[PDB]
């Protein structure tokens, strides 16, 4: 009881939302290039991987309540990728903000059964703020067993490049892609990091946004280590 | 390079 | 003829311990007992870490502010890492003086990689005991980044409550310092604080005359922004 | 037990 069950029939669901096109706001390009090198690095990781576009704030709020009333039983996880606009604790739908509470709370311990006790990831791709970083040189807890991913620090923009994808889920999948097989999760987050914060420097026109840095947010409230290997 |  | 931080300076580094219990009356707030029990236990685990500890009792919030601009004053060139435990009452990205509140922003900003140069790229830790919020857990069944190498451990989650038990001290430092105490010699600290994390989930439930207070759980909330893994034995 |  060190390390999740992770041998379920099944690994689980991998829902990404990926949103591109909006309001008045930036379509969000490279997106879909983020979203494909995730539908195939979880496809290799044997998660059952489902892709939705361009969704509103209601159909972000419907679609979670309803993956969250499926029986998970015979799953080991759960994952759930959010690609879009953002704000400190907030994602955007298509038509507006979303609190990411809200979305999070249906998977609470005690409102979906099928999945107390494993482990629930959050992976999120969205700004947390405007601040630029400049660099330098019994019972168990109904919040536990969630891990939320963030891109960015707390109050941060987070970078996305328009041809390649955003830096966060670039280093994510290519971490995954070398480490799955071989390192805890926490272990593989921490790479990313490492990737994000040392191979990625903004360039732009724009002098205010020019040599920036980024710093990924590992938030983990998981009470066990997590393997996908097995 | 573009922010979200 | 590297993915672990370098921790052979000649120092492992200072552990600042924060540690307020009594309260100006005037602000209203009362008294966090068992917080001595919990900084005892604190030293003497950070002892055997081997850091320089030092203590510091029921601080004003201009001393909390001054004492940290001070030790990022310090040079830290010898030393492999830094440690700042603050143990209090709080709200979600703030923690009390006896006299009224700091930003917790404002003390680890203190620390950034640009401001305090002879921590950059070292694994910089802060521990907190502190509420962070009035929720309550029913449970059922070329450059770097300036905020890189950051690790918050914090005792609750975003917009809870932290249990502390009088005569036993909280339990998140609790639990903290037995799986030092028991792991700080096999363990990556990422996989420590995992086992924190079970602990407190599974081996505490609150007990109160109140019903509105009792029978209530708590999983701590790891935050972390280092960017190699952090050991505290070493080759 | 104690709130902080």
């Amino acid at each position: 009881d060190n390390s999740y069950k992770m041998d379920y029939p099944e690994m689980g669901l991998c829902i990404i939302i990926n949103n591109k096109n909006w309001t008045g706001m930036t379509s969000r390009s490279g997106t879909d290039v983020d979203a494909a090198n995730l539908r195939e690095t979880f496809r290799n990781l044997k998660y059952e991987v489902r892709n939705k576009n361009d969704l509103t704030r209601e159909e972000i709020v419907e679609l979670m309540r309803d993956v969250s009333k499926e029986d998970h039983s015979k799953r080991s996880s759960f994952v759930c990728v959010l690609l879009s606009h953002g704000e400190e604790g907030i994602i955007f739908g298509t038509n507006g903000p979303v609190d990411l509470k809200k979305i999070t709370n249906f998977f609470r311990g005690d409102r979906c059964r099928s999945l107390t006790g494993k482990p629930k990831l959050f992976i999120i791709q969205a700004c947390r703020g405007t601040e630029l970083d400049c660099g330098i040189e019994h019972k168990i807890p109904v919040e536990a067993d969630f891990l939320y991913a963030y891109s960015t620090a707390p109050g941060y923009y987070s970078w996305r490049n328009s041809k390649d994808g955003s830096w966060f889920i670039q280093s994510l999948c290519a971490m995954l892609k070398q480490y799955a097989d071989k390192l805890e999760f926490m272990h593989i987050l921490t790479r990313v990091n490492r990737k994000v914060a040392t191979e990625f420097e903004s360039f732009s026109f724009d002098a205010t946004f020019h040599a920036k840095k980024q710093i990924p947010c590992i938030v983990s409230m998981l009470t066990k280590e997590l393997y996908f290997y097995h | 390079d573009e922010v979200d």
